[PDB]
DNA sequence: CTTGACAAAAGTGTTAAATTGTGCTATACTGGGAGCCGTCACGGATGC
DNA sequence: GCATCCGTGAGTCGAGAAGCACAATTTAACACTTTTGTCAAG
């Protein structure tokens, strides 16, 4: 089982694991010698640890008996067919239920990752890790602007009434805090989850008024 | 001694 | 070169020194933007735009003219970092 | 304050255990399907924190506003993704290991 | 133009095709035209031959023959569609089974044997490549002296590379002989007994010799039985294991006398045997028949150790580096290896699946899989070091591609493993290998190329050609000796002079074992067939190379291969005669296969009526894309109703005029310094070159785009992009992709692509955005494809593939791909690289208007300036040469064809020069002018410096100055002559593939590394500068304190100093202080990884957190 | 006592340095038992750290040194 | 590099290293550069 | 593990030398729950030992680690930290840098000693933070978002941008490297002349110190940002202020070549 | 400031397809398999 | 003392092959229920 994913020390402390188990369970009254018995295990315990361990993202046990299936067919036409087998050709082969969607998703699903240190270029110089970027950090530009954005739209808020600005500072989240519903923001000012939301529509107004008359809050939208 | 499997095989002949 | 920089170099006992003096002034500059210069109004140095002549924005350039006129003070522990800016800022407001 | 030396020494098992945020206990990485990182897992959310900021696993909790917090259902706690960068874990192995740079 | 041809040798014999080094190795290997029948045991056939049968121990896998399909697609869909070029494997096979005795057969298909085009190139996934031959040391025995021990010898046997350990026999100083095995050491007489010899053998043997024989006689193993010393061997070699008869045999079988793991190989064999005067039966060291094992080469080898030890006269060291003892491994040698250890990975199957299930149901077939035959091929073609991208800039870039000669690569020497021995040139290299041609650098002397002449033998040994001499008189008798055989006799040198057939120089200049002498014609043997055979083929392209530093020829001939085929391109005027040949065999251009008439003539097909009535139609390659972006088009050179005799010229290639080689312009130079723009190397030029269209070429570029499919949703390359105006979508078609013959400047689209958005919610400052304007988030995103900064040009072509395609195999989760070629029409400018055949290069810094340049006499501009002060210290007098000569041609409208060392001399070129005076003055005499005032003037002057003689008539000194190259100049800015004449001639100047246009690159800001957060590197990444340690070493000691803290920290990893110093810039406020660099957190991480506990302390002491609180607990 | 460039540079009294030059394994292990501490001496520590150099601006003889004009002075003065 | 006494601070110990080594490729590789590293 | 492009992930090693001692370590439990053998346990301790090895430095004790179907070794925590592709010689004593470029050098005789001749193309992306503020300072842009898009179409950029682009880079110097740095000469820091082309025009006195000839060479172009690193490049690394060599105390800006010839 | 109405959108809940983890086969099988190879030189250290 | 072994270094930029059963666990669907958010009415 030498060359599938473990190496040969790994095989053989798999295959003990198994031996012990067919101990457990040998019986010596059926007059068959242990070696016929204890070699079952010993395989099926060399063939699910590869399942198993043989791979960085991990496939259940059912997908990893899928793609050894697929592999074999996909094998046997080439051969026949002289020339290697497209999609239709290996779901009809396989049988009901596949066709070519579902062998492509199978094949997508049986990529191994590639490492990030293998080297290209006659010199070990350099790596694949060299050419990834990092696109989960915010870019120093990304940043300026959400903070001129807030600078911006805080003056606008200046315009506005001391309560119409913290009635949407709050119903729109400004606070760190998701946006408080009409009611929950009414429990702050003890006042109806209707009333909310009538001055919380005028001051939106407002506000829309001063940017036409301004367009000093436009090319933020993207 | 350097290498495991020469000496594991030799382990399980005694 | 810069202009009159053997003479700058002189007015030092270590060229390091020089230059943090240099750096220092060109930041008080920038903070209080240039109300503070030691620079009369007919030596501002000025740069040749299409528009016309107009102050230099750069503020190395004033801080070295600066030094030449000899009308800055630079040492150590001359006062305190804390008084020193608070001085600055009420003398000229920004 | 500010940094005026550096000091490099042994770490016992003691101190090893209080650096570490869990255990790994799992060689599995992540999901096959969905992509996300497996429970006890070497990228495990509860162990090392969230993949997002201020967002729980589960996805119950999606504020600043719980910061500092520890999702009951899922275990993992609501703060910023860069401490992925600077939180450890530890494994317990079964006998105690050498250290090669102290052997060879 | 007629062409005047120098020279007065003689050659005998053509130069052979120059590409069959490449070319004959495979059809040898393949041998896919024999019969099956008459097929020989070389090649793959011997790989055949070798592992079958399989058997495994009364099943028997046995091998009929094998045959090779027609390619599934042509050369021109391959590229295309990124196809591999190959042809279908088939193989013969028969199952007999011993027990029964039934044979059952079938073919079974092995895989895909990558095929070769007619140029000697490979197109692997749609891209050409060259399989670059290895030179390596030849198998054999060797002896060569004990560094250590002064007088003593030792004895070394060496297989094929990977087929067999390397043995060694050394005279210990006790007196023992010892065998070392794979670093294992042993007495020599336990080996030999195990061969069955005895003590009176030995002594009969070695015994006429010193003392040497009594230390190979121990009584102690001679009384041990043969099959005894076999398993005390056997414990030697490899303790530990059982001592078995049944292991001990099959190690010490497979060790020396296993036929397919130990090979010396018929190079090996048949040095064996020259050296030690034997026949071997096979290529191993010893032979196991009827139960025991037969000496083939250790007696023998021992003999001849002792005898050189004694002291014979007859018996000699080797040399190592000697070109004798070293071969070459072409194309075929080295796939035929790796054809072999596939093949062997397919009998381990066979055997371990021949003994396991339904065995008595098997076909051929079942038994067989050749998936692992498939992948040692695939790997080699691919990911090998000696499979290269081919070099195609010009026609001459890709044929010496293919004849480089490479010590390293997979079982070569490697780059520290090399040293001074193997790079220096060796006195056998004569007429084997270029010494001038070699890459200049950390590489130097281990990549060559091969000789004009030479021609690589069936052992891998090269050969070139010597004339015999018989008698006194050169006879016409071409012998291919090698080196080896070219020692035993008297050569004479190419330029002997001969009255006729005889050598009539009395004494001759010969070389005997390379050593120069002086002889008489009765005492020489053989002749040079000419100088050519000397130098490889790209430095047989540089005229006058006797008067060229060798330093300076090395950067000549090696920038040859780096010139842009232009849209104007002329052949030079001085030329050595190789510039048709070249283009013939380089198979760029188009020729006549018979007598024939041209019936079609158009830019894009010929159709040619030949003499036997049938119709060929040429199509002919039009704006064709090379590896290194340049443009590679055929132009027809023929009429309608032209009559074309066998062989014509049909239409020219790339960087070709009529079929001459043409690299490059011929331009009016004038060597003089020009106010300081010829500073150090640099160039200047006229404005009139740019106006007729010199220098000018075409370069075409590709952009590839995918649609995918995705968990979120499918990428659609559609045309409506959110969020873009009607002028950035102007140029795109209704497909989203842009049309065709549109102009592009950086930052245009040229295919429009949406993807759908990553489910996230936005910030609450732009939800607060969002709901002002009323505008709801879409669910794609712009994720189109731009022009880059710094390109653009003109859409030619768009290829788009879709999956399903026929024969498009496109990678899974990939719905289709698009891709655009851009082709741009460059001229020369400021910064671009020219050069000349002698080695003289630069970059030109300044354009000067016609007015500005200095003229002739006659109103004649020069084309380009060069700095005079470049020649005396680089020795390259070629180009004054060459310049003296193409001003006579110049005002003579001729060509000339000067070879080189033997070609025009300045007594021929000075006559030249006084005929083209009479042309150039005569016609101002015809006219009615005499001679200018200005030209009198600086008469006066030269004759004060010794150039004109006193007393002559001003056009009698002015002809003598002509005749000195030098004419009188003057200045376009002042009027006035220049003080002094100045030499003016014409000179063939090559603009080279590097560009300042693909090379400016600047950034601000733009992607970061994963772990480091570092800027990317590289310009197509858009990454920084490297700041090196030697740069930062430079601030430090500059002083510059805080202009080294920001390289660190805000400019390169500082995450909250660098979002923090580009917010304060834009807001018009100075820089933050710098903190603590993201890389030294990482590494404080890793250090902890290993268990050390490293703490940032304080100026008492205490611990300081740098990682803001987000590492405690 | 009289030694080469190399042993002299190895066995200088600053972990960061002699690890990032050679024998980073050899340093870092004798360093850890002996629990070695760096004063941040030379100008290689400071680097790997980002930190100012002290040497040049960046030295303590002229990085402290004050610059003001005579107005403000005098205010200072008087403000006493 | 000025003609004048060295001002304090400056980081002699890398001009000392730069000056010896940049010459280091004119010495011909008991003599040369060999000698030089030997010493 | 990162999901490169949109297709395929790529992982470190460590995660595999991780995954090995965990998967020993593991199985190591099982089998002590079990009472095996002496023969197996020790197997098994013995195996656990060597997994933390190549852990922690792959190849001192034995034969290397490789991934399955390869013969590259696996990089361990040790070689990450070591070599000169190392943690200490790679991104700690050296680092990449923005605001920097590079391109070709040529020779400009017209050029002051402490001048040197900058593309605009090239000064248009170095100096872009600095040139967004002056457009918006100006009627040329509402904003430095809106700024900022002009700048990306070449076609969108008027001419008004070259003119705010001279006003920003007035006074500034902007450091000139060739690689090899041998000496301290091989950093040196020159005014910027924004000129039509794109090739860098050089001094011919500099050439000498920078060991720079016009055959094909290169150089790096870095800008300081902040006032000390702008007053210490124009007092201490100016061109023109560098005239004598460090090592020997003689001028190193001096004739060359072709002054030399016409004096 | 609310009033009762609508229309959801969001949350909860049970089911049922669907994926995933685990145990078991009884003729007799009883110690692996690939390397093979052009460096030069100091330190710096066991061993007899 | 010597040998013999064994580690540590060796220039810089850029561009380059088992199957099946059955149990345990999770995801998907359609249902209801309950907050929200809106709208004519002062
Ligand atoms: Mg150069
Ligand atoms: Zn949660």
């Amino acid at each position: 089982y030498t060359g599938r994913g473990l190496s040969f020390l790994d095989l053989i402390q798999e295959g003990n694991q198994g031996l012990i188990r067919a101990v457990e369970k040998f019986e010596y009254k059926r007059r068959f010698k242990f070696s016929t018995y204890a070699t079952w295990w010993i395989r099926q315990a060399i063939n699910r640890a590869i399942a198993d361990q043989a791979r960085t993202i991990r496939i259940p046990v059912h997908m990893v008996e899928t793609i050894n299936k697929l592999s074999r067919t996909a094998r046997q036409l080439q051969q026949e067919l002289g020339r290697e087998p497209t999609y239709e050709e290996i779901a009809e082969a396989m049988g009901p239920g596949w066709d070519a969607k579902r062998v492509e998703e199978t094949l997508k699903i049986a990529q191994e990752p590639v490492s990030l240190e293998t080297p290209i270029g006659d010199e070990k110089d350099s790596f694949y890790g060299d050419f990834i970027p990092d696109e989960h950090l915010p870019s120093p530009v990304d940043a300026a602007t959400q903070s001129l954005l807030s600078e911006e739209l805080e003056k606008a808020l200046s315009k506005l009434s001391e309560r119409e600005a913290m009635v949407l500072k709050l119903r729109k989240g400004l606070i760190d805090g998701r946006e408080h519903t009409l009611e929950e923001v009414g429990a702050f000012f003890g006042v109806t989850r209707e009333r909310i939301r009538q001055i919380e529509n005028k001051a939106l107004r407002k506000l829309k008024y001063h940017e036409s008359r301004t367009r000093k809050l436009r090319d933020f939208l993207d | 001694t350097s290498d495991p499997v020469r000496q594991y095989l030799h382990e399980i002949g005694q | 070169a810069e202009p009159g920089i053997d003479k700058l170099f002189g007015m030092v006992d270590s060229k390091y020194r020089l230059t943090v003096v240099v750096a220092k002034r060109a930041q008080q500059l920038l903070r209080h933007g240039f109300k503070n210069t030691v620079l009369e109004p007919e030596e501002r140095p000025k740069m040749q735009t299409l528009e016309g002549l107009f102050d230099d924005p750069n503020a190395v350039t004033w801080a070295m003219k600066e030094l030449l006129t000899g009308r800055l003070v630079f040492g150590e522990n001359l006062v305190p970092e804390d008084r020193l800016q608070k001085e600055m800022e009420r003398l000229y407001p920004v | 304050k500010e940094v005026r030396k550096v000091r490099i020494a042994l770490a016992s098992p003691e101190k090893i255990r209080s650096w570490s945020y869990g255990e790994v206990e799992k060689p599995e990485t992540i999901n096959y399907r969905t992509l996300k990182p497996e429970r006890d897992g070497l990228f495990d959310e509860r162990i090392f924190g969230p993949i997002k900021d201020y967002e729980c696993a589960c996805g119950k909790y999606k504020r600043q506003r719980f910061e500092g917090k520890v999702c009951e259902r899922c275990g993992v706690e609501v703060t910023k993704s860069i401490v992925r960068r600077y939180r450890m874990g530890h494994i317990e192995l079964a006998t105690p290991a050498a250290h090669i740079w102290f052997v060879k | 133009m007629e062409i005047k041809r120098f020279g007065r040798i003689r050659e005998v014999i053509p130069l052979p095709p120059l590409t069959e080094i490449q070319v004959e190795s495979y059809r040898r290997a393949l041998q896919a035209d024999v019969p099956p029948e008459k097929r020989e045991n070389v090649g793959i056939q011997a790989a055949f031959r070798e592992t079958f049968p399989i058997e495994e121990e009364g099943l028997v896998l046995d091998f009929l023959e094998y045959r090779l399909g027609e390619p599934p697609f042509p050369q021109d869909e391959c590229r295309e569609k990124d196809l591999t070029y190959q042809a279908p494997l088939y193989a013969r096979l028969q199952l007999i089974h011993k027990d029964t005795g039934l044979i059952k057969e079938d073919e079974v298909f092995l895989g895909h044997i990558p095929l070769m085009t007619e140029d000697g190139s490979f197109i692997i996934n749609g891209a050409d490549r060259v399989i670059v031959s290895q030179i390596h040391r030849s198998p054999g025995v060797y002896f060569t002296p004990d560094p250590a021990r002064p007088g003593r010898y030792i004895a070394s046997i060496i297989p094929l590379p990977k087929r067999g350990p390397w043995i060694d026999l050394e005279v210990e100083p006790n007196g023992v002989v010892s065998m070392k095995v794979n670093k294992r050491k042993f007495p020599l007489v336990l080996l030999l007994r195990v061969l069955g010899y005895d003590q009176e053998t030995l002594a009969r043997e070695l015994g006429a010799y010193g003392e040497l024989v009594q230390g190979l006689m121990d009584e102690s193993v001679f009384a041990m039985r043969p099959e005894e010393a076999l398993i005390r061997l056997f414990t030697l070699l490899r303790p530990g294991d059982p001592p078995k008869r049944d292991k001990a045999v099959a190690y010490v079988y497979g060790l020396i006398a296993d036929p397919r793991r130990y090979d010396l190989g018929e190079a090996g064999r048949y040095k064996a045997e020259e050296k030690l005067g034997i026949r071997l039966s096979g290529r191993t060291l010893a032979r196991f028949e009827d139960g025991e094992f037969k000496d083939e080469v250790f007696l023998p080898t021992l003999r001849y150790l002792f005898a050189l030890t004694a002291g014979v006269p007859g018996h000699e060291v080797d040399d190592i580096d000697h070109l004798g003892n070293r071969r070459i491994r072409t194309v075929g040698e080295l796939m035929t290896d790796q054809f072999r250890v596939g093949l062997a990975r397919l009998a381990r199957g066979v055997r371990e699946r021949m003994l396991m299930g339904s065995e008595d149901s098997l076909t051929p077939a079942k038994l067989v899989n050749s998936r692992p035959l498939e992948a040692a091929i695939r790997e080699f073609f691919s990911r090998s070091q000696l499979s290269q991208f081919k070099d195609e800039t010009n026609p001459l870039s890709s044929l010496r591609h293919k004849r480089r000669i490479s010590a390293l690569g997979p079982g070569g020497l490697t780059r520290e493993r090399a040293g001074f021995d193997v790079r220096d040139v060796h006195r056998t290299h004569y007429g084997r290998i270029c010494p001038v041609e070699t890459p200049e650098g950390a590489n130097i002397g281990l990549i060559t190329s091969l000789a004009a002449y030479a021609r690589v033998d069936e052992l891998g040994f090269i050969r070139t050609p010597y004339r015999r001499v018989v008698g006194g008189v050169v006879t016409d008798e071409v012998v291919y000796m090698t080196a080896t055989e070219e020692d035993r006799y008297t050569i004479a040198q190419a330029n002997t002079p001969l009255e006729g057939n005889r050598i009539a120089a009395e004494r001759v200049v010969a070389r005997r074992k390379g050593e120069p002498v002086i002889v008489s014609p009765e005492e020489v043997e053989f002749m040079d067939v000419s100088p050519k055979q000397v130098f490889s083929v790209n430095t047989n392209l540089i005229p006058f190379l006797e008067h060229d530093d060798a330093n300076r020829a090395l950067m000549g001939s090696n920038m040859q291969t780096q010139a842009v085929p232009l849209i104007r391109a002329q052949a030079p005027v001085v030329m050595t005669g190789l510039e048709e040949r070249v283009v013939r065999d380089s198979l760029a251009a188009l020729y006549a296969e018979e007598d024939g008439e041209v019936a079609k003539v158009d830019g894009n097909r010929i159709v040619v009526r030949y003499e036997d009535g049938r119709l060929v139609e040429y199509p002919l390659r039009r704006f064709y894309r090379s590896n290194q972006g340049t443009a590679l088009d055929q132009r027809p050179r023929v009429v309608v109703g032209q009559r074309v005799r066998k062989g014509d010229l049909l239409a020219d290639g790339p960087a070709s005029e009529n079929g001459f080689l043409a690299l490059g312009q011929n331009v009016l130079v004038a060597i003089m310094p020009f106010d300081g723009y010829n500073f150090e190397d640099a160039i200047v030029i006229s404005e009139e070159l740019l106006k007729r269209d010199f220098y000018t070429s075409i370069h075409i570029e590709r952009y590839e785009i995918e649609a995918r499919d995705t968990k979120l949703g499918p990428e659609r390359i559609t045309r409506d992009i959110p969020h873009l105006s009607e002028a950035a979508l102007r140029d795109l078609d209704e497909e989203g992709v842009v049309r065709i013959g549109a102009e592009v400047k950086p930052g245009d689209i040229l295919v429009g692509r949406t993807s759908f958005k990553g489910e996230s919610e936005p910030t609450p400052e732009e939800r607060l955005l969002r709901s002002i304007f009323g505008e709801k988030a879409r669910d794609v995103k712009d994720t189109s494809l731009r022009v880059p900064p710094g390109e653009g040009g003109i859409v030619v072509r768009t290829v788009r593939l879709r999956r399903g395609d026929p024969g498009v195999e496109l990678k899974p989760g990939v719905r289709e791909v698009v891709r655009v070629y851009v082709a741009q029409k460059r001229k020369l400018q400021v910064g671009d690289k020219l050069a000349n055949r002698h080695g003289n290069k630069g970059v030109v810094a300044k354009i000067l208007p016609v007015e500005d340049m200095p003229h002739l006499p006659d109103g004649t501009p020069v084309d380009v300036i060069l700095n005079p002060l470049g020649v005396p210290s680089r020795m390259n007098l070629g180009q004054i040469l060459e310049t003296h000569l193409g001003l006579a041609g110049y005002f003579l409208g001729q060509r000339y064809i000067s070879p080189i060392f033997d070609g025009a001399k300045e007594p021929e070129i000075k006559e030249l020069l006084a005929q083209a005076f009479e042309v150039y003055f005569g016609k101002r005499k015809g006219e009615g002018f005499g001679v200018d005032k200005r030209e009198v003037e600086v008469l006066r002057r030269a004759e004060k410096l010794g150039l004109v003689t006193p007393g002559k008539t001003p056009e009698e000194q002015l002809k003598e100055l002509f005749l000195q190259g030098k004419v009188v100049l003057y200045d376009g800015r002042t009027g006035e002559p220049i003080e002094g004449p100045i030499v003016v001639g014409q000179m063939f100047i090559m603009k080279l593939y590097h560009m300042v246009e693909d090379k400016m690159h600047a950034r601000s800001t733009g992607p970061y590394s994963l772990i480091t957060q570092q800027p990317l590197g590289g310009k197509a990444q858009f990454g920084g500068q490297r700041f090196g340690e030697m740069e930062v070493w430079a601030l430090e000691a500059y002083g510059a304190a805080h202009t080294l803290q920001e390289m660190l920290t805000l400019k390169s990893d500082d995450i909250e100093g660098r979002n923090a110093a580009y917010e304060a810039i834009i807001k018009g406020e100075d820089v933050p202080e710098p903190s603590v660099p993201e890389s030294f957190r990482v590494l404080v991480k890793e250090l902890q990884a290993l268990a050390l506990d490293v703490q940032t302390l304080d100026e008492k002491d205490n611990p300081v957190d740098i990682f803001e609180g987000l590492a405690s607990k | 006592l009289l030694m080469g460039v190399t042993k002299s540079a190895l066995s200088t009294k600053s972990w960061l340095s002699a690890a990032s030059f050679q024998n980073t394994t050899h340093v870092l292990t004798e360093a850890a038992i002996a629990g070695k501490k760096d004063e941040l001496i030379g100008l290689k520590e400071n680097v790997i750290l980002g930190r100012l150099i002290p040497a040049g601006t960046g030295s303590d003889f002229v990085r402290f040194t004050q610059v003001v004009d005579q107005k403000t002075l005098k205010a200072i003065e008087e403000a006493r | 590099s000025m003609a004048r006494p060295v001002s304090i601070g400056e980081a002699v110990g890398i001009v000392a290293a730069q000056s010896i080594g940049e010459p280091g490729t004119q010495l011909t590789m008991t003599q040369g550069l060999p000698r030089v590293i030997e010493l | 593990m990162v999901q490169v492009d949109g297709g395929r992930f790529a992982t470190s090693d460590l995660n595999d030398l991780y995954r090995r001692l965990i998967n020993r370590n593991n199985r190591l439990k099982k089998l002590l729950a079990q009472g095996a053998p002496e023969i197996i346990i020790r197997n098994e301790k013995r195996m656990l030992q060597e997994a933390v090895d190549a852990l922690l430095d792959n190849g001192r004790r034995g034969a290397p680690v490789t991934n399955p179907g390869s013969d590259r070794p696996l990089r361990s925590l040790t070689d990450i930290l070591s070599g000169k592709q190392g943690r200490f010689r790679q991104n700690l004593l050296g680092k990449r840098v923005d605001y920097s470029g590079r391109s070709v050098i040529v020779v400009g005789p017209q050029l002051k000693l402490h001048q040197c001749g900058l593309p605009k193309r090239m000064a248009l992306e170095l100096f872009k933070p600095f040139l967004l503020k002056k457009m918006e300072e100006k009627g040329i842009a509402p904003n430095v978002k809106a700024a900022r898009r002009m700048l990306e179409r070449q076609r969108d950029i008027k001419d008004e941008v070259w003119d705010a682009l001279e006003e920003v880079i007035h006074g500034k110097v902007v450091l000139l490297n060739r690689a090899p740095t041998l000496h301290r000469l091989g950093i040196q820091a020159f005014q910027p002349v924004l000129v039509e082309g794109q090739s860098i025009q050089l001094h011919p006195l500099v050439c000498e110190a920078f060991n720079a000839d016009f055959d094909g060479d290169q150089m790096a172009v870095h800008v300081p940002l902040s006032s000390f690193a702008q007053a210490e490049a124009r007092i201490q690394m100016l061109s023109a202020h560098n005239l004598l060599s460090p090592a020997s105390g003689e001028p190193l800006a001096k004739p060359s070549r072709d002054i030399i010839l016409g004096l």
